[PDB]
RNA sequence: CGACGUCGCUUUUUGAUCCUUCGAUGUCGGCUCUUCCUAACCUAGCGCCGCAGAAGACGCUAAGGGUUGGAUUGUUCACCCACUGACAGGGAACGUGAGCUGGGUUUAGACCGUCGUGAGACAGGUUGGUUUUACCCUACUUAGCUGGAAAUUGCGAGAA
RNA sequence: UGCAAGGCCGGAAAGAAAAGAAUUAGAGGCACCAAGUGGGCCUUCUUCGGUAAGCGGAGCAGGCGAUGCGGAAUGAACCGCUUAGGGAUAUGUGGCGUCAAAACUUAUGGGCUCAUUCUCGAUACGUGAAAAGGGUGUUGGUGGAUACAGUUGGACCCAACCGAAUCCACCGGCCCCGAAAAUGGAUGACGCUUAAGCCCAAUUAGUGAUUGCCCAUUAUUCCUUUGGUAAGGGCGGAAACAAAUGGAGAAAGUGUAGCCCUUCCGAUGUA
RNA sequence: GGCCAGAACCAGCCCUACUGCAUUAUCCUGUCGGGGAUCAAAAUCCGGCGGGCAACGAAGUGCAAGAAUCUUGGGUCUUGGUGAAAUGAGCGGAGUAUUUGAGCUGCGCACGGCGCGCCGCACGCACUGGUUUCUUCUCCGUGAUGCUCCAUGUUGGCGA
C-alpha cells in the first residue's frame, strides 16, 4: 500500500470551497454547488490563505487512489460551474420528418419524430435553465443552462435518449436530437 | 490359461545369466558332499536331470542322504499353521556348499585361537574402540552449504 | 510479535572412515522454528547437495546466531518455492523489519498468503540488510523519508481485557452488562 | 457457421449393472387435473446482422400468461388437412387404473403361415376374452364448538 | 596311522569378548474330543476387464460383519479411541459468533478476497460438482526495452514544446466469466465481509523464555465388583477378662453369606 | 443421634508460586576510510584498527534436580481419618556441630597451542587434597504378646 497519496487544486479568487465531513460546498458568483462525497473515505482539506484544496488517501491501493482524481475533477467542475456556468447546445437531426420541438416553462414537448403521433415529454428541474434559440440564427436548437455539469447534462442525455429510433435500421435513419457543443455561459 | 505343471512360471528362474551359459564345470564335480551338511539348492538349468522342484531354489537345508550320483537334503516348506521338513532328492549339480555358519565357525576358531594366546603369555591384539565417541574436530577444509541460483537453472532441461 | 523462526548455523560432516579419513566440514544457514527441523534441513541440503545421509555423518554444531539490535532496516530475501504448475520460482523481495529473523518470517507470511507456499516447499538462498539507495520497490522506498509522518485513521481500539464490557451506554462509558 | 482436433453439461433415449422390492409397489397409451423446469415457440423489453423497407437470422434479461380443431393408427411417435400471435421442449414412480377406459400388451377357445415325427413353438398375423374394497390415519375441500401470553401453571409485574 | 559311519575316552567352554554388536507383558513341545463357519463386504497402496459404474475380478494388510463410544450436521466401513461401574485430573480426533461446551467476537500477528435470484467462500474421505478457454478485477514475481522518456497540445508519416517515470512479453494468488432441470431449501441453520472467508503463524506477546481454552466408555490415579496359568501371609485359639453396667469371629479351604487378610493383572463381543 | 451443615487439624494425592548451569562474536562499542541523503547533518550500509559482558526482569537458547519446612499457597461434596499400633527432613529425645555446593588454591596425571619438551590449563581425574570467605540443620528412636472385622473429635440446626 502507498502511505500517502494526495492531489492538489487551485481555487480561483471570487470562489470559496468548504469542507466539513466530505461534504464540499463550492460559492462562487452565479450560485452555490453542494457535493455529498460521504461515500468516499478521503482526507479534503482546504488552505484559505494559499487557495489551494487537497485530498489525501492514507494507505490506500488502486482502488481507493482512483478515488482522488475522481474528487478533484468533481471539485474543479463545481468550480468552473459557479464561475463560468454550462450551456449544452442540442440539435434535431432528420431527415424527412421534422421534429417539432416545443418549449415551455421547464417542459419540452417532441413532436413528429420520425412522423409519429406520440408526444414525447420532458420535465427539466429548475436548476437546469432550458430554451429554444431563434430560428433565424440557427435551425432546430435547443441549449440548456445551468451550474451542475451533471445536471445540464442528464437534461441532453435524457432528451436524447427519448428520440431514439426503434425496429429500424440505426446506421440509416440517423434522426434524432443529438448534442453538438459542450460550452460556457461566460 | 495358466496351467501348474513341474516347470509352469520358471521362465527366467531357471535360465543360465547372460554370458554364463554351460553345463557344471570339474570343480563341481570334485566337491564333497557330506552327510549332516549345510547345502544350497540352485538349480542348474544346463543339467536338467534330478533338478528340484522351483520351490525349491534359494532354499538352504542340511544333508540326510549321499548317494553315487545324488543327494539328499532337508528343507523347511512352511505349510499352513506349520514348517515341513522335505526331504528332497536331487542330482550332486544342484547344490553348492553352504557359507551360512561360516562367520560362526571363524568366530570359533577366534576363541580358541584368543584363549591360547591368553593362557600363554602372549600378546593378544588391542581391543576395538567405538567410532561413536566424542573429541575434538580439527576441520582441514570448511565449506558453506547454501543453495545457489545455478542450482536451479541446472536442473530445467531443454 | 517476536519472529516464529530462528537463526540457525548447523555445521556438520560426513563420518570420517576409509574412504574419506578427513570429511570436508559444512557451514549450513536455516530459519526454523526449533533445532529439530533445523536439523531436518541441515541433513536435506546435504543429501540433494553433497550426497551425504544423516545416517552417515555428524554434526559439530547447532547454535542459534544472535540477533543484531533492533534498528528500522531494508532487507533483501532472496527465496525461492516449488509449485507443482511452475516448478521452482525465485524471487528477489525487500521487507521492512528490525531483524534478519523477522524479515525471512515476514517472508515466509508473504509467500504463504501471495503464492499459497508452505515451509517445507521454500528455500531462503540469502538475506541481508541494504542501504536505502539499494532499494528498488516503492513500497519500501517510501519509508526512507527524512520526515514520514501520517495519521492514524481507522482503528478499532479494543479495551483492556479487564475493562472489557457486553452492553455499555450509548453516549457515556458506563458498563451495563460487563 | 465451423472441418481436423479438443473440453464439457444433461438424464426427456438406449445400453451397462444387479443395490431395493418375488408371504405382489397393479404392468402401455389416451382422457382428466394440478404443478414445476428452461435448453424461449408466441407475448414484454433490448443488442447485432451480408440491417434500405417488409419479412427474417443470431443473441441477452425474463417461465407472469398462452401454446388449438381434425383424417389414419391402441399407438408414444409419424404424416397430412385447417385455424392461429404460437400452435416450444420436458419432469412430477416412463405424474395420474380403490380416478376412468381396456384399444394394445397379457392366460385358458379358435384360424393361418412358417417350424417340429410329435405333443407343441413363434419382439409373426388374426378374432373373442370378470378391471374388486375406503366407514381408518393423514393431505386437501368446505362446515361447527372451544380454550389459551409462564401458550393451561407463578402470585413471573415489560402498553407502538 | 588316510576318508566314511556308530560309539568310547579325555580337553576347552569371553556359555559367547571388543567393534552402535539386539529385544521380548519369550513356560516351549504333545495329544484328545467337539461346535459354528464354508453367501461376505469395505478401504490405503499394487492390479486385470470395461467409456464408466454405488460395475465385475485379484495381491499384501487393516477394518465392518461381531462394536459401541468421542468426532467429520447426517452416513456399517472415514477420523480418534477400542468398551467391568463410578469419581477426579489430563488428553485424542474435532473445535472456541449464536444454536452449542470453549478466544463473554483472544493477540499489544502478517498478507489476500467483494462474488446481483442453484443468491462468493468456508465440503479431508466425499470427484458427496466441474473442464478447456478467457479477464485493462486486484496484488505478487521473471526477463527485456525506453527515459531530459510515455501521454496531451502545435507543426505535418516525421521530428520539435512538455516535464517524469513509462510499456513489452511471460508466470502465479484470490475473485469473476465459462456454469442450463424439473415440490420450497440448504457451508447443518442463522448469519459473517476492521470475517465468523483463504494461506501462514502464535498463546496473553521485542517483557524479561519455552502447558490459552472446551469436549471421550481413551490415558493417569482413587473406590468397588468379578475372574485368574494368579502371588503371598494366618489358621498347635498368646495371656487375661461373670451379670446387674469394648464386641464378635477365626472352616487346612475349586465352587456358598465366598475360612480371614494383603497384593498384582484382565474385564466389550455375533455364530 | 446412624440426621443436616460449618470450621479446625492428620496422612496420602492433585495443582500452582519461588531457578540454577551452560551458551552468545553473522554480536556490542569507539575510531578512521568509503558511501549515503540532507538546507546542513545524522542514520540505514560496506571495510580496516583498538577494546569487549547488549548481562541475569540481558536473550522469548540448550538443559534444569529449585524439600509449599524454613518462608501458615490452594483443593479434596474426587480419598480415608480424629490417633484403636501416627516410622516422620514432618512425631519424640538430644547437639550446635558435619559436610556439600560455590569461591580461592598444592602436586602429579589427563586436556589444548606449538613441537621431540616448552607454554597454557576455562579449573576434569587421584590424594574422597588444602582453606572455611558464604550456603546448609544431623544424630539417634518405638514388633504384631494385634490372626480378622467393627467400635474413640469440635460447633451449631433439627429431633424432648
Ligand atoms: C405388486 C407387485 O408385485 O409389483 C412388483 C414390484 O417388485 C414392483 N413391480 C412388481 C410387479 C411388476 C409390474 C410390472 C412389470 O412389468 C410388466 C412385465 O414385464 N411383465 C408382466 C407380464 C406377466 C404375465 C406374462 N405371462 C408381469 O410380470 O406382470 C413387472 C412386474
Ligand atoms: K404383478
Ligand atoms: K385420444
Ligand atoms: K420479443
Ligand atoms: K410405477
Ligand atoms: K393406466
Ligand atoms: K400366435
Ligand atoms: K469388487
Ligand atoms: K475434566
Ligand atoms: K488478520
Ligand atoms: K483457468
Ligand atoms: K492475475
Ligand atoms: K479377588
Ligand atoms: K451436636
Ligand atoms: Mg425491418
Ligand atoms: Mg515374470
Ligand atoms: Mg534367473
Ligand atoms: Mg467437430
Ligand atoms: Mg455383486
Ligand atoms: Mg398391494
Ligand atoms: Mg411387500
Ligand atoms: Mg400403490
Ligand atoms: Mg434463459
Ligand atoms: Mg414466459
Ligand atoms: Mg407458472
Ligand atoms: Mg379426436
Ligand atoms: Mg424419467
Ligand atoms: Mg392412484
Ligand atoms: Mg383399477
Ligand atoms: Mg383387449
Ligand atoms: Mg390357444
Ligand atoms: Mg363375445
Ligand atoms: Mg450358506
Ligand atoms: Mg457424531
Ligand atoms: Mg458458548
Ligand atoms: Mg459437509
Ligand atoms: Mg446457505
Ligand atoms: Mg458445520
Ligand atoms: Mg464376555
Ligand atoms: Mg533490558
Ligand atoms: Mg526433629
Ligand atoms: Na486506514
Ligand atoms: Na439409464
Ligand atoms: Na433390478
Ligand atoms: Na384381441
Ligand atoms: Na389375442
Ligand atoms: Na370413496
Ligand atoms: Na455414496
Ligand atoms: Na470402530
Ligand atoms: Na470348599
Ligand atoms: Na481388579
Amino acid at each position: 500500500v502507498k502511505v500517502k497519496s494526495l492531489c492538489t487544486l487551485q481555487i480561483p479568487e471570487g470562489v470559496t470551497v468548504d469542507v466539513k465531513g466530505r461534504k464540499v460546498t463550492v460559492t462562487g458568483k452565479r450560485g452555490t454547488l453542494t457535493k455529498d462525497l460521504t461515500h468516499l473515505q478521503l482526507d479534503l482539506r482546504v488552505d484559505k490563505k494559499n487557495r489551494t484544496f487537497t485530498v489525501i488517501r492514507w494507505f490506500g491501493s488502486k482502488i481507493p487512489i482512483a478515488c482522488l482524481n475522481t474528487t478533484k475533477a468533481h471539485v474543479q467542475n463545481m468550480i468552473t460551474g459557479v464561475t463560468k456556468g454550462y450551456r449544452f447546445k442540442v440539435r434535431c437531426a432528420y431527415a424527412h420528418f421534422p421534429i417539432n420541438v416545443s418549449v415551455d416553462g421547464q417542459n419540452i414537448e417532441v413532436r413528429n419524430f420520425l412522423g409519429e403521433k406520440r408526444v414525447r415529454r420532458q420535465l427539466v428541474p429548475n436548476t437546469v435553465k432550458v430554451s429554444q434559440t431563434d430560428p433565424s440564427k440557427v435551425k432546430d436548437e435547443i441549449v440548456f443552462d445551468g451550474n451542475d455539469l451533471e445536471q445540464v447534462s442528464r437534461e441532453a442525455a435524457v432528451l436524447h435518449q427519448m428520440c431514439l429510433v426503434k425496429k429500424k435500421d440505426i446506421r440509416k435513419f440517423l434522426d434524432g436530437i443529438y448534442v453538438q457543443t459542450k460550452t460556457n455561459i461566460e | 490359461v495358466h496351467s501348474y505343471g513341474y516347470k509352469s512360471g520358471t521362465r527366467h528362474l531357471f535360465a543360465k545369466k547372460f554370458r554364463k551359459h554351460g553345463v557344471p564345470s570339474v570343480s563341481t564335480i570334485l566337491t564333497n558332499i557330506k552327510v549332516g551338511d549345510y547345502v544350497d539348492v540352485v538349480a542348474d538349468s544346463a543339467v536338467r536331470e534330478g533338478m528340484p522342484h522351483k520351490y525349491y531354489h534359494g532354499r538352504t537345508g542340511i544333508v540326510w542322504n549321499v548317494t553315487p550320483r545324488g543327494v539328499g537334503v532337508i528343507i523347511n516348506k512352511p505349510v499352513r499353521t506349520r514348517t515341513l521338513r522335505k526331504r528332497i532328492c536331487v542330482r550332486f549339480e544342484h547344490v553348492r556348499k553352504s557359507r551360512c555358519q561360516e562367520a560362526f565357525k571363524a568366530k570359533e576358531h577366534q576363541f580358541q585361537a584368543y584363549l591360547a594366546a591368553k593362557k600363554a603369555g602372549k600378546a593378544l591384539p588391542p581391543l576395538q574402540k567405538s567410532s561413536r565417541l566424542g573429541g575434538i574436530v580439527r576441520p582441514k577444509n570448511v565449506e558453506v552449504l547454501a543453495r545457489r541460483v545455478a542450482d536451479y537453472e541446472a536442473m530445467v532441461p531443454y | 510479535v517476536k519472529p516464529h523462526l530462528r537463526h540457525y548455523q548447523v555445521v556438520g560432516r560426513e563420518s570420517p572412515s576409509e574412504k574419506n579419513p578427513e570429511p570436508t566440514v559444512y557451514k549450513f544457514e536455516v530459519f526454523a522454528p526449533n533445532f529439530v527441523v533445523a536439523k531436518s534441513r541441515f541433513w536435506r541440503m546435504m543429501r540433494v547437495k553433497n550426497k551425504v545421509k544423516a545416517t552417515h555423518g555428524d554434526v559439530l554444531s547447532c547454535k542459534v546466531v544472535k540477533d543484531a539490535k533492533l534498528v528500522a532496516r531494508n532487507y533483501l530475501v532472496d527465496i525461492a518455492y516449488y509449485s507443482q504448475r511452475c516448478g521452482y520460482t525465485r524471487m528477489v523481495k525487500e521487507f521492512r523489519d528490525v531483524s534478519k529473523t523477522g524479515a525471512v518470517s515476514q517472508a515466509y507470511h508473504d509467500l504463504a498468503s501471495r503464492h499459497r507456499a508452505r515451509y517445507h516447499n521454500i528455500e531462503v538462498l540469502n538475506v541481508k540488510s541494504i542501504p536505502d539507495h539499494e532499494v528498488k520497490h516503492l513500497s519500501i522506498a517510501q519509508y526512507h523519508a527524512p520526515n514520514l509522518s501520517f495519521p492514524l485513521l481507522q482503528r478499532r481500539t479494543k479495551a483492556t481485557r479487564k475493562d472489557r464490557a457486553i452492553f455499555v451506554k450509548k453516549n457515556t462509558k458506563r458498563a451495563v452488562v460487563a
